[PDB]
């Protein structure tokens, strides 16, 4: 598997 | 570990045949809009969840340089969305369309945000060759254009469908309906339709300019078709009829005034002025001279038509032949120097293109409890784990 | 992809939808 580039979407955490 | 997560993520992401099925069937075609009702406010989370899911999947594809995968993925996304909007009908027309208008808007705004980044920050050149970066930029650019096209398309399609749904109700409600006592759809139906549009757009966090554009268009459409119905009515046009018409159109005007629309009257000019003609005196030549100034949006031919089909009431003195002569003489006069108003059929400019795109500071990982998407949930959960670790 | 924008004829096709 290739090296991972910078993730574009700034994913935010969430909890219930 | 991180490399494990990245590994399973890769394995899931290159598997296009499952991801495409899941997305196009369970998320897109199997979309469930909140059936609670249009008046009921929502969080953006419950409105644009499909687009945000798509964004996480796409961004993770781009993370592992899976450009082709993204190509096919988004081709099917675009096609499926346009097809879904195209097949809408019935009680679900208003809530569904808006729903997709939100989601497309959410997607576009991200793609845009991507392009800029790819061009602005040098960091995105680190792990890829020059021509891979080139084809990447090309991809995202053409994708931006294609999402502009999609937004435009579903907007115009949905608006045309709305016009179609108004078509039947509006003619009966405005021209034929009689509210006032002493002078099937009613005005309450129209007002309910526009209430539903207003509240739906409000609850799905839709930008106001879109609302103004939609309602303006629909109102112009009503003005046009209803004028085209009135000017053909022969044993119908009278002073009482003018009174009731005036009342109805007044109800629409009030709806506009109370729902933030300044230029409603202007959208209902022909109906308003036709109502004004049927009420003001048309006995003296002076009265006709004033009539010319009141109906500043009606051609002399239309004036002649409306006057020549005026039905007199009990004990009421007919429109003088001298007056019919004078009017036909002004028509004669300005003919040298059609009567129907042709309704604008579209396509119209996308209002979303006349405002700033939605900013993209953050994307929330959320996959509605009732959803059935195993692979996608696996991807989003892995990504979420990875963010939790960092 | 390369999506094509809708024309007048397309909208007319949509108009006569069942």
């Amino acid at each position: 598997i290739p090296c991972p580039k910078t993730r574009l979407a700034r994913v935010s955490v969430l909890d219930l | 570990n991180a490399t494990q997560i990245n590994e399973e993520l890769y394995r899931l992401l290159e598997d296009t045949e499952i991801l495409n099925q899941e997305i196009t069937e369970g998320l897109l075609k199997g979309f469930e809009v909140p059936d609670a009702g249009v008046a009921i406010q929502l969080s953006k989370r419950d409105v644009v969840y499909p687009a945000r899911i798509l964004i996480i999947v796409l961004s993770e594809m781009w993370r592992f340089g899976l450009t082709k995968q993204s190509e096919s993925f988004l081709a099917q996304v675009l096609t499926t969305i346009q097809k879904v909007v195209t097949q809408l009908k019935g009680n679900d027309l208003i809530p569904s369309g808006v729903f997709w208008l939100a989601n497309v808007r959410e997607l576009y705004s991200f793609v845009v945000f991507a392009l800029n980044s790819i061009l602005t920050e040098e960091t995105f050149k680190n792990g890829m060759t020059d021509e891979e970066y080139k084809e990447y930029v090309s991809l995202v650019t053409e994708l931006k254009d294609d999402f502009e096209a999609l937004s435009y398309n579903i907007y115009n399609i949905w608006l045309k469908k709305l016009q179609k749904q108004l078509q039947k109700k509006a003619i009966n409600a405005v021209v034929i309906s009689e509210s006032l006592p002493g002078f099937e759809y009613t005005m309450d139906d129209i007002l309910t339709f526009f209430n539903s549009i207003y509240w739906c757009m409000k609850s799905f966090h839709i930008e106001n300019e879109v609302f103004h554009a939609v309602v303006t268009t629909l109102l112009n459409y009503v003005d046009a078709i209803c004028f085209n119905e009135l000017i053909m009515k022969r044993n119908f046009l009278s002073w009482k009829r003018g009174l009731q018409l005036n009342y109805n159109v007044t109800r629409l005007e009030e709806w506009c005034k109370t729902h933030g629309l300044t230029d409603g009257t202007e959208c209902l000019q022909h109906l308003i002025q036709t109502a004004k003609l049927l009420q003001v005196r048309k006995y003296t030549i002076e009265d006709i001279d004033i009539l010319r100034g009141i109906c500043y949006s009606l051609t002399p031919a239309q004036l002649q038509k409306l006057i020549s089909q005026y039905q007199v009431a009990d004990y009421e003195s007919p429109i003088p032949q001298e007056i019919l002569r004078y009017v036909a003489d002004i028509v004669k006069k300005e003919a040298a120097l059609s009567i129907f108003i042709t309704p604008e059929t579209g396509p119209f400019t996308d209002p979303f293109s006349l405002i700033k795109t939605r900013k993209f500071d953050q994307v929330e990982a959320y996959i509605p409890a009732w959803l059935s998407l195993p692979s996608t949930k696996r991807i989003v959960d892995l990504v979420a784990q990875q963010v939790v670790q960092d």
